[PDB]
C-alpha cells in the first residue's frame, strides 16, 4: 500500500509525544518524559484507502530529508515555541532544497486557560505560508484527528 | 446501516461467513471482521476498505480471505484449528479517517455468529 512519512516537530514540551500518543493509543499521557527520537508505524484508512502511516516523534537533519510531511507544533501558553515555528519551516525547506513541502501548523494545549499567543496570530502566519492551522488538545483529543488527517491529505496530493 | 451475519467443524475444514448490509450510501463503507473467545478480548481478524484493499491479522494471514459483492462482505475461513473457536462479528464504517484494527472505529455491527 501507499506509505506516508510524517514528522512531528516543535520546541521542548509543546506536546509532540502527547499528540502522537493520543492519536494512536487514545489516551492522554500526563507525565514529564522528554524525547530523543521515537517512531511508530500504523495502518490507517484515509478517504477509504488503507495506507501505512510512519510517524517520527522528534526532540524539541537526516529526519528532515526523509520526511514527506511535517507537523509544526507550538503550545498556546508558550510564546518562544510560537517564535520557533518560522525557524523550523526555514530549516525544513533548506534541508529538502524545496519550497513545496507539505506542512500543517498546530497550536496545542487549547484546554489551558493561560494562553500567551493569540489564535489569530497563528491563523495569519499559517495563511501567509498557504498552510492549514488546527487548534489541538492532546488532553481532550480536540483537533488531533483533524491535524494528522489534514497532513496525510497534503502528502497524498503532493505524491500525485 | 444494518448488518446481518450467516458452526461446528473439524480441524483442517472450511466454512463461509456472510455480512449483508442495508442503508444509505453502502459504497462508502469499509468492513471488518472481529472475533471473541468467551471471557477474552475482542480481536481483529480482517478488513476490506471502501476502495477494496484487504488486510488480515497475522494469525489468519493466508488462511482466511475477505471479499465483497460489488452488497455483502464475505469471510472465507479455511484450514481451521481449535484456536479459531469464537463468536465472529462484522462491523462497518464510512469514516474518512480511522485505524481499521480498532473496534472503536466502527459504529455499525452484525448480531454475531458462533464458530466452533
Ligand atoms: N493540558 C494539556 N497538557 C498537555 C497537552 N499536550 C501536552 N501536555 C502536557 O505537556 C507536557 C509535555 O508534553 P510532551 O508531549 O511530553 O512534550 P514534547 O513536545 O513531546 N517534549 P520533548 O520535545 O521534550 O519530547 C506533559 O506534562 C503533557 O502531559 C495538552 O494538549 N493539554
Ligand atoms: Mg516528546
Amino acid at each position: 500500500m501507499t506509505e506516508y512519512k510524517l514528522v512531528v516537530v516543535g520546541a521542548d514540551g509543546v506536546g509532540k509525544s502527547a499528540l502522537t500518543i493520543q492519536l494512536i493509543q487514545n489516551h492522554f499521557v500526563d507525565e514529564y518524559d522528554p524525547t530523543i527520537e521515537d517512531s511508530y508505524r500504523k495502518q490507517v484508512v484515509i478517504d477509504g484507502e488503507t495506507s501505512l502511516l510512519d510517524i517520527l516523534d522528534t526532540a524539541g537533519d537526516q529526519y528532515m530529508r526523509t520526511g514527506e510531511g511535517f507537523l509544526l507544533v507550538f503550545a498556546i501558553n508558550n510564546t518562544k515555541s510560537f517564535e520557533d515555528i518560522h525557524h523550523y519551516r526555514e530549516q525544513i525547506k533548506r534541508v529538502k532544497d524545496s519550497e513545496d513541502v507539505p506542512m500543517v501548523l498546530v497550536g496545542n494545549k487549547s484546554d489551558l486557560p493561560s494562553r500567551t499567543v493569540d489564535t489569530k496570530q497563528a491563523q495569519d502566519l499559517a495563511r501567509s505560508y498557504g498552510i492549514p492551522f488546527i487548534e489541538t488538545s492532546a488532553k481532550t483529543r480536540q483537533g488531533v484527528d483533524d491535524a494528522f488527517y489534514t497532513l496525510v491529505r497534503e502528502i497524498r496530493k503532493h505524491k500525485e | 446501516v444494518q448488518l446481518v451475519e450467516s458452526g461446528l467443524v473439524q480441524p483442517g475444514d472450511s466454512l463461509r461467513l456472510s455480512c449483508a448490509a442495508s442503508g444509505p450510501s453502502l459504497d462508502l463503507y469499509g468492513t471488518a471482521w472481529f472475533r471473541q473467545v468467551p471471557g477474552k478480548e475482542r480481536e481483529f481478524v480482517s478488513h476490506i476498505d471502501r476502495s477494496g484493499i484487504t488486510i488480515y491479522a497475522d494469525s489468519v494471514e493466508g488462511r482466511f480471505t475477505i471479499s465483497r459483492d460489488s452488497r455483502t462482505v464475505y469471510l472465507q475461513m479455511n484450514t481451521l484449528a481449535p484456536e479459531d473457536t469464537a463468536a465472529y462479528y462484522c462491523a462497518a464504517t464510512r469514516s474518512n479517517f480511522y485505524f481499521p484494527r480498532e473496534d472503536m472505529s466502527y459504529d455499525s455491527w452484525g448480531q454475531g455468529t458462533l464458530v466452533t
